[PDB]
C-alpha cells in the first residue's frame, strides 16, 4: 500500500512536469503565436513583393 | 526501496509458515516415535 502511495506521488509529479513543459511552451518567445504573425506579416510583404 | 520492504516482509510470513510445518514435523514424530502408549500396552496386557 505504501508503494502505492508513492506511486501515485510518482504520477502527480509527472503531471505536474507535463503542466511546466506545457506552461514553458505557452510562455516562451518563439512560441507557436509569434510564427503565426511572423508567416502571417511576412506573407503580406512576399505577396507585394 | 519499498520494493526490497515488500521482499522482506514476505520473508516473514514464509519463515512464519515454516514454523508450523516445524511445530506438525516435531508433534507427528514424537506421535510415532511411541508406537503404543503405556495406557494402551497396558490394556493390551488386560485384555491378553
Amino acid at each position: 500500500r505504501e508503494a502505492a502511495v508513492l506511486q501515485k506521488n510518482y504520477l502527480e509529479t509527472q503531471q505536474a512536469q507535463t503542466q511546466a513543459q506545457l506552461a514553458f511552451l505557452q510562455s516562451k518567445f518563439s512560441n507557436a503565436a509569434l510564427y503565426n504573425w511572423l508567416r502571417g506579416r511576412l506573407s503580406a510583404i512576399y505577396y507585394q513583393f | 526501496d519499498k520494493v526490497m520492504a515488500e521482499i522482506d516482509a514476505d520473508k516473514l510470513a514464509l519463515q512464519e509458515s515454516r514454523h508450523g510445518a516445524q511445530s506438525r514435523f516435531d508433534s507427528f514424530n514424537t506421535l510415532y516415535d511411541e508406537d503404543v502408549n503405556a495406557g494402551e500396552k497396558q490394556a493390551m496386557d488386560l485384555y491378553l
